[PDB]
Order: structure tokens, then C-alpha cells, then sequence
């Protein structure tokens, strides 16, 4: 999954 | 203070703690972006996945730039300024981020970086509203896109969604002022 950050 | 700074910043905490208590893929599996076309209906979820945070390095990161520059919309222009820049914001750097990488995806930078785009954008065409962005942060925010292109494992396409849907805004709004 990928973090807004 | 402001109304609309803090209801945020208390609704990222309240997700924040059930995501510790549940597990992390169990508030996913109701707050992210549809996974599937027959959820499509699950209208909360364009907008949910923006109060998910990972770490709490995470949260507070984020919590810390939403605070800074949420709150100084919210202080000049209005807690309604704040909340249209945040929900066109949320859903169209939620629908570009699906775009590049699909669903799973979380977390507020992409709110952020539309806020770090209007403040900015704002504080150069209308310096009169009483916002800015120091150069100083708009180098950091300018890094801090490029080490998502090579990478940690940042939501690319929120940050750059978001940082667009923020400058036009600002553009828009610096006209009718």
C-alpha cells in the first residue's frame, strides 16, 4: 500500500 | 483555532486508533477506495481514505502540515474555503492515485499538497488574502514529490493530483479577487 506520504 | 482544522485533525485520530485496535486492513477493507464496481455506490469511500495514516510518523507528519496550512486557510478565507479545497481535493487525488496504482492507498498528503499549491499560488497572485508559502517549504514540498518518483512507497499520483487540483483553484479564486 502506498502512503500520502 | 478553527473548526474545520481541528474536526479533521480529530477525525484522523479517531480512524488512526480503530486502525490500531482492529488492524490496519480491517479499516481498509470500509474506508478505501472501491476495490470492486459493485461497491461503487459506497459513496463515503472517495472521500475516506484520506483520514488513514500508516505509521504514526505518518499522522503526525501529516497532522503537523494540515495544522500550518489548513489552519491558515481556514483563519483568512473561511472554514467553507477550507472544506471545498478538501473534498475536491480528497476525491480527485483519491481517482488519479487509483489510476496509477490502484485502491490501496492512504493518508492526507494529498490534501496537503493541494494546500501547499493554493497557499503558495494564492500568496503570489493575491498577497492581499493574507496567506503565502515560504520558499523554504516550497523547496522541501518540491523534494519531497521527487523522492516519491524514486522512492519508502509514496501515492505519486495523489501528490501530484493534488498539487494541481490546488493550483488551479488558487488561479480561479485569483481572478474573482
Amino acid at each position: 500500500v502506498r502512503m500520502a506520504a | 483555532a478553527g473548526p474545520v482544522t481541528w474536526v479533521m485533525m480529530i477525525a484522523c485520530v479517531v480512524v488512526f486508533i480503530a486502525m490500531q485496535i482492529l488492524g490496519d486492513q480491517e479499516v481498509m477493507l470500509w474506508l478505501a477506495w472501491p476495490f470492486d464496481p459493485t461497491l461503487k455506490f459506497e459513496f463515503w469511500r472517495y472521500f475516506t481514505h484520506a483520514l488513514m495514516h500508516f505509521s504514526l510518523m505518518h499522522i503526525l507528519f501529516n497532522l503537523l502540515w494540515w495544522w500550518y496550512l489548513g489552519g491558515a486557510v481556514e483563519k483568512r478565507l473561511g472554514s467553507g474555503k477550507l472544506i471545498v479545497i478538501t473534498l475536491i481535493s480528497a476525491l480527485l487525488s483519491g481517482y488519479v492515485q487509483q489510476k496509477f496504482s490502484g485502491p490501496w492507498f492512504g493518508g492526507l498528503s494529498g490534501v496537503v499538497f493541494a494546500l501547499m499549491g493554493y497557499v503558495w499560488l494564492r500568496g503570489e497572485r493575491d498577497p492581499q488574502s493574507g496567506i503565502y508559502l515560504q520558499r523554504g517549504l516550497i523547496i522541501f514540498a518540491l523534494i519531497w514529490i521527487v523522492a516519491g518518483w524514486f522512492d519508502m512507497s509514496m501515492a505519486n499520483g495523489a501528490h501530484i493530483a493534488g498539487l494541481a487540483v490546488g493550483l488551479a483553484m488558487a488561479f480561479v479564486d485569483s481572478l474573482n479577487a
